[PDB]
């Protein structure tokens, strides 16, 4: 039975393929302890345990903005992955590992070196997770919208292949949302500074926040009605509620100015990168946006990006936005799908062919 | 393993003259190993490959597969015998041969950059300087690098639509030429060479983002270039600006006629520009190499004791390799999608 | 501001303009003089094909710069 890992920005989803959700998402975090001594009598620390001994402990994201950037710590997320979490040894599974778009060259050819030559795997494959959440709704063709914690990718896919000439990449996801939010309940007057309180203003976020149709008229019914707003009840029995707050922070997404951004916005982004394209595809991609990852989960956001989209692009262009429930962890199903399909059995690089020609292999065998 | 790949592989609806028989020689380079006794047909084909000849090449294939048939799967050969005589080509849409020819285009300037002293060059240039129209700017600097002679050489477009009418106009090969006149402006790609902004490609064979022309063929030419050679991928059709270098090589000739090395030296030119006009995406080799052997053209050489070897080189075996392994991918990947939209249709 | 566009004949076209102009200006303003349709004109100075989208101050052409006009030959 075959692995599927999705290496994300702040969570990573990993799992066993014919399997629909992931046996285990974890915070991809490393820590180290921050003074010796609370090493005397025992290493290191990774994901859901690397959190509750932040204090104890110097943090560290070795994929922050979706790229892995720190191989010490990615050999170590990978080991927990595999042997804590999914308790398998990887020499006895093929495994499928997600990359970021755009993901350079050498990050490639390092990820299959440290599969091969570090957790002895007998097979691997990398895909790109915007084309894996377009394989998940059925489609080898549209513009994935990807936002997940540390970034949001808009990542046009013609019959399978991202088109590396017009993927737009952004950095405002999940991670910035959660801080503004943090941010706006302070200004109200209820304090969330600590790392603790940021943890609650993540679960306020998840659990409350929505986008609105039109932003106006959402301020203007908060400012005339109590009808938005929403009680929440803190772990240590106080409860507060939130109003305008509840559609003020995924805002954001549209409008950067918010966080003192001079981006464009999920929607303007989307539409430049469709405009990078050739002419001749754009009908297609208009009409196959799908929606992917944690931060498009808010109730709301297919509708808006209906009606955005239809405003910046040409009046007869028939547009549709595809937002999955399952989209949470659709990377993570399209390669579940993927690597479960008999026609993908040709196509893992194998343990054989991984030291005929070492790890530029990728190369030729994942595009 | 390799049997059922090749099954797959077979599978696609979108497979090519050129697929084929990439295809096909990479279930023989396997199935029957290095075994030397077959290695002059591995040696032919990529040559037959080569020289656009699919019709002898996938005919040697076939007769090769069954004077062999103990050896090999009946199965595969079957799905070979039974796909073949439906094999055409779409010059729209001739990937694997694009990627084949943009690969080749570099082995060919490497080829030429330890072979030339860049003394042909630095030669050339008076040649240039004396039929030049007036408007285009004199060379004067030395030719030092292989790209200083690159950026010369194709300086030669100056002369287009002018210098280069005269024999343009004995041309009966150049006015079915194809091109549509419709503008239609520029589209950003990441591929090299002659490859489509679209295709997908090897993630190492990758070039910086930045625009390429869009061309379109009419396709209501009557005898078009297009449709009597559809094997050869349209980039812009038939290429004129090779007149524009006949005007320049023509004078050269002229005046290096008592050269001893003069074949050698008019050939590190022609070559050096069929290489840059693939590399740089104008055309790709067909599109210059047959306004090139038009008899009229011919005769200015051959009355000059030049054989022109237009660019063919001793073995293509990288280039042919990568490109198996490209359609190799692409008919895979065809199959694999075929069997993930009909599991959505199921559910 | 004048300058002059010399065609293939030597015949020399005058034409008035403001350094601002683009190309696509001034090839349309050939087209009007002398019925040129601009996809077919290709306008030179110092050696260089014009692009269109760039002005005449983005090419130094002051007064009484003289362009060379090329036109293409296709079907
Ligand atoms: N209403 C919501 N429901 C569930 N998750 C949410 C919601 N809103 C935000 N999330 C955020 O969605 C993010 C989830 O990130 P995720 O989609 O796994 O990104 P990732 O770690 O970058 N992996 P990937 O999307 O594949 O690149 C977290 O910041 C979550 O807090």
């Amino acid at each position: 039975a075959a692995l599927v890992i999705d290496n994300g920005s702040g969570m990573c989803k990993a799992g066993f393929a014919g399997d629909d959700a992931p046996r285990a998402v974890f915070p991809s975090i490393v820590g180290r302890p921050r003074h010796q001594g609370v090493m005397v009598g025992m290493d290191s620390y990774v994901g859901d345990e690397a959190q509750s001994k932040r204090g104890i402990l110097t943090l560290k994201y070795p994929i922050e903005h979706g790229i892995v950037t720190n191989w010490d710590d990615m050999e170590k997320i990978w080991h927990h992955t595999f042997y804590n979490e999914l308790r398998v040894a990887p020499e006895e599974h093929p495994v499928l590992l997600t990359e970021a778009p755009l993901n350079p060259k050498a990050n490639r050819e390092k990820m299959t070196q440290i599969m091969f030559e570090t957790f002895n795997t007998p097979a691997m494959y990398v895909a790109i997770q915007a084309v894996l959440s377009l394989y998940a709704s059925g489609r080898t063709t549209g513009i994935v919208m990807d936002s997940g914690d540390g970034v949001t990718h808009t990542v046009p896919i013609y019959e399978g292949y991202a088109l590396p000439h017009a993927i737009l990449r952004l950095d405002l996801a999940g991670r910035d949302l959660t801080d503004y939010l943090m941010k706006i309940l302070t200004e109200r007057g209820y304090s969330f500074t600590t790392t603790a309180e940021r943890e609650i203003v993540r679960d306020i976020k998840e659990k409350l926040c929505y986008v609105a149709l039109d932003f106006e008229q959402e301020m203007a019914t908060a400012a005339s009605s109590s009808s938005l707003e929403k009680s929440y009840e803190l772990p240590d029995g106080q409860v507060i509620t939130i109003g305008n707050e509840r559609f003020r922070c995924p805002e954001a997404l549209f409008q950067p100015s918010f966080l003192g951004m001079e981006s464009c916005g999920i929607h303007e982004t989307t539409f430049n990168s469709i405009m990078k394209c050739d002419v001749d595809i754009r009908k297609d991609l208009y009409a196959n946006t799908v929606l992917s990852g944690g931060t498009t989960m808010y109730p709301g956001i297919a509708d808006r990006m209906q009606k955005e989209i239809t405003a910046l692009a040409p009046s007869t262009m028939k547009i549709k936005i595809i937002a999955p429930p399952e989209r949470k962890y659709s990377v993570w199903i399209g390669g579940s799908i993927l690597a479960s399909l008999s026609t993908f059995q040709q196509m893992w690089i194998s343990k054989q062919e991984y030291d005929e020609s070492g790890p530029s292999i990728v190369h030729r065998k994942c595009f | 393993k390799i049997e059922l790949s090749i099954s797959l592989s077979l599978d696609s609806p979108k497979l090519d003259e050129s697929d084929f028989i990439l295809l096909s020689v990479k279930y023989l380079e396997k199935s029957l190993g290095k075994k030397k006794e077959f290695s002059g047909f591995f040696e032919d084909i990529e040559k037959l490959y080569f020289k656009q000849n699919y019709k002898e090449a996938i005919e040697k294939i076939l007769d090769f597969c069954k004077k062999n048939e103990s050896l090999l799967s009946e199965q595969v050969v079957q799905r070979l015998a039974e796909v073949a005589p439906r094999l055409k080509s779409n010059p729209k849409d001739n990937e694997s041969r694009r990627l084949y020819e943009t690969l080749y285009a570099d082995h060919l300037e490497s080829v030429i950059k330890q072979e030339s002293d860049l003394s042909v060059f630095n030669e050339l240039r008076d040649s240039y300087n004396a039929v030049k129209p007036e408007y285009a700017v004199t060379h004067e600097t030395e030719i030092k690098t292989l790209d200083e002679a690159k950026q010369f050489i194709l300086s030669f477009v100056m002369l287009n639509d002018n210098v280069e009418l005269p024999l343009k106009a004995q041309s009966e090969r150049y006015p079915k030429k194809d091109r549509s006149r419709e503008e239609l402006g520029n589209t950003p790609s990441a591929n090299p060479g002659i490859m489509k902004p679209n295709s997908p490609n090897f993630t190492d064979n990758l070039v910086p983002v930045r625009d390429v022309p869009k061309i379109a063929i009419n396709e209501k030419v009557a005898g078009g270039y297009s449709k009597t050679k559809p094997t050869t991928p349209f980039v812009a059709s038939l290429s004129g600006t090779t007149y524009s270098l006949m005007v320049v090589l023509t004078d050269y000739i002229e005046k290096h006629k008592t050269d001893k090395d003069i074949e050698k030296k008019v050939n590190q030119i022609i070559n050096l520009w069929i290489s840059s006009y693939i590399k740089e995406g104008y055309h790709s080799y067909s599109e210059v190499v047959d306004v090139l052997t038009e008899p009229f053209l011919q005769s200015i050489f051959d009355k000059a004791n030049i054989k022109l070897n237009y660019g063919v080189l001793d073995d293509t075996h990288a280039e042919f390799r990568k490109a198996q392994d490209y359609v190799f991918g692409l008919t895979i990947q065809s199959a694999m999608h075929h069997e993930l939209q009909e599991r959505f249709k199921n559910k | 501001m004048q300058i002059f566009v010399k065609t293939l004949t030597g015949k020399t076209i005058t034409l008035e303009v403001e350094p601002s102009d683009t190309i696509e200006n001034v090839k349309a303003k050939i087209q009007d003089k002398e019925g040129i349709p601009p996809d077919q004109q290709r306008l030179i100075f110092a050696g260089k094909q014009l692009e269109d989208g760039r002005t005449l101050s983005d090419y130094n052409i002051q007064k009484e710069s003289t362009l060379h006009l090329v036109l293409r030959l296709r079907g």
